[PDB]
C-alpha cells in the first residue's frame, strides 16, 4: 500500500501524472519534471526492496 | 511461454487482434494452451499423469 | 503585456483548443483524450453516480 | 467429508487467517465494483 500510494506523490513536479507532464511540456522541460518523478519512483522501490 | 496473471481466452483474443507488444508467437494448437493460477502457459501439454 | 493566468488541475474546464472530436468507442483497448486528460485504456459504461 | 481434504483444525486455523491476495486470476474484479485495492489492482505493476 505505501509503495502504490508512493505513486501520487509529485517529489517537486508539476504532476504525479507522466501523461500531464509530457501534455504540457515540450522535452526540454518535460524531462526535468520526469526526472524529479523517476528519482523519487526508484527511491521508493529501493526502499521496498530493501 | 508462461503469461503470469492473465486469461488464455484474453491472451487468445489479443494473439488474434495482433494488440501484443512481444511480436513473436508461441505457436498454438489445441492441448498446447494450458490456464493455470499462475497464467496462461502456451506451448506445453498438461497431461494427467504426475 | 498580457498575462494570460490559469489552473490546468480541475476536472470541469471550459477552454478548449481547437482540437477536432471523434466518436467514442468502448469495450476495446483505445488511446483516449478527455479534456485534456489523456491515457490508454478499455471505457465501459460507468455504475458511478457522478 | 470435505474438498481439500483437510483436518478441523486446519479449517479453523485457514478460516480464523484473513488473507490479503489469494493470488489468481483475479481479472473479474477490475471493472465496476469499487476497484478494491490488490495491492496494484494489477495496474501498478505489482502482482
Ligand atoms: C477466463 O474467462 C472466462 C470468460 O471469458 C471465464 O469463464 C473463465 O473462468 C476465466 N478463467 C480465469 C482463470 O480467469
Ligand atoms: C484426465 O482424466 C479425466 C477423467 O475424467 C479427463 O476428464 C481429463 O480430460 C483428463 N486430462 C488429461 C490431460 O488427460
Amino acid at each position: 500500500n505505501t509503495l502504490v500510494k508512493q505513486l501520487s506523490s509529485k517529489f517537486g513536479a508539476i504532476s504525479s501524472v507522466l501523461n500531464d507532464i509530457l501534455s504540457r511540456l515540450d522535452p526540454p522541460e518535460a524531462e526535468v519534471q520526469i526526472d524529479r518523478l523517476i528519482t523519487g519512483r526508484l527511491q521508493s522501490l529501493q526502499t521496498y526492496v530493501t | 511461454v508462461l503469461y503470469q496473471g492473465v486469461n488464455c481466452t484474453e491472451v487468445s483474443v489479443a494473439i488474434h487482434a495482433d494488440q501484443l507488444t512481444p511480436t513473436w508467437r508461441v505457436y498454438s494448437t489445441g492441448s498446447n494452451v494450458f490456464q493455470t493460477r499462475a497464467g496462461c502457459l502456451i506451448g506445453a501439454e498438461y497431461v494427467n499423469n504426475s | 503585456v498580457v498575462v494570460l493566468s490559469f489552473e490546468l488541475l480541475h476536472a470541469p474546464a471550459t477552454v478548449c483548443g481547437p482540437k477536432k472530436s471523434t466518436n467514442l468507442v468502448k469495450n476495446k483497448c483505445v488511446n483516449f483524450n478527455f479534456n485534456g486528460l489523456t491515457g490508454t485504456g478499455v471505457l465501459t459504461k460507468s455504475n458511478k453516480k457522478f | 467429508s470435505k474438498p481439500s481434504k483437510r483436518s478441523p483444525i486446519e479449517d479453523l486455523l485457514f478460516n480464523k487467517v484473513t488473507l490479503a491476495d489469494a493470488g489468481f486470476i483475479k481479472q473479474y474484479g477490475d471493472c465496476l465494483g469499487d476497484i478494491a485495492a490488490r495491492c496494484a489492482q494489477k495496474f501498478n505493476g505489482l502482482t
